[PDB]
């Protein structure tokens, strides 16, 4: 899970 | 003929319109921006979804800030007379009001200004949809357990009318992306368009997208700062009519  | 109403956009032009997808995955090393794993899943999901809505989909990968602006400029200069609408999807890193090219930022306003009612005349009075999967800041949502001015002789409309911005997240907040499944927002948007585009007005579809993202996803992180966080998308509408993707035969 990553953020933009 | 009989009584006529004008409450929805005309969507029975010969073409539905373009759907431009800008898919930025890999960034120049000097920007210090990370690769956006999962974004190809989103891009493919969108291509398929808008194909089934009969848009002319054009995918662009890994564009610089100069290339993004040149693309938008060129597209706004096409003749859209026979098209019902215009859709642009932006998948990238972002901050409030900004989307990143592979080598640096572009103001969202610079991109959308090309399509203003006075600058793209073949889209005047037609819906212009910008779908934006990108961060808008660094906030994290912790969640909670559950007669001079009237009757003008020459009719004008505002140049900012007939835009809709479907943002993946609230102003100021991070936006979340699963490395395998794609971004929460794009996953949900595609699912709801698949299920409801032949049934519901677009604002009501986007409301179901809000509910799906808000209720069905929560972050998981080994870093307590980023763990157990939530997301709500943000619909921003300057539309002046209801928008249905279908029409009467």
């Amino acid at each position: 899970l990553e953020t933009d | 003929s009989g009584i006529s109403l004008d409450n929805s956009y005309k969507m029975d032009y010969p073409e539905m319109g373009l759907c431009i997808i800008i898919n930025n995955k890999n960034f120049h090393k000097s920007t210090g921006m990370t690769s956006r794993s999962g974004t190809d899943v989103d891009a493919a999901n969108l291509r398929e979804t808008f194909r089934n809505l009969k848009y002319e989909v054009r995918n662009k990968n890994d564009l610089t800030r100069e290339e993004i602006v040149e693309l938008m400029r060129d597209v706004s200069k096409e003749d859209h007379s026979k098209r019902s609408s215009f859709v642009c999807v932006l998948l990238s890193h972002g901050e409030e009001g900004i989307i990143f090219g592979t080598n640096g930022p572009v103001d969202l306003k610079k991109i959308t200004n090309f399509f203003r009612g006075d600058r793209c005349r073949s889209l005047t009075g037609k819906p212009k949809l910008f779908i934006i999967q990108a961060c808008r800041g660094t906030e994290l949502d912790c969640g909670i357990e559950t007669g001079v001015d009237d009757d003008m002789a020459c009719h004008k409309i505002p140049v900012e009318a007939d835009f809709l911005y479907a943002y993946s997240t609230a102003p100021g907040y991070y936006s979340w992306r699963n490395s395998k499944d794609g971004s929460w927002f794009i996953q949900s948007l595609c699912a709801m368009l698949k299920q409801y585009a032949d049934k519901l007005e677009f604002m009501h579809i986007l409301t179901r997208v809000n509910r799906k993202v808000a209720t069905e996803f929560e972050s998981f992180s080994f870093d307590a700062t980023f763990h157990a966080k939530k997301q709500i998308p943000c619909i921003v509408s300057m539309l002046t009519k209801e928008l249905y993707f279908y029409h009467q035969l």
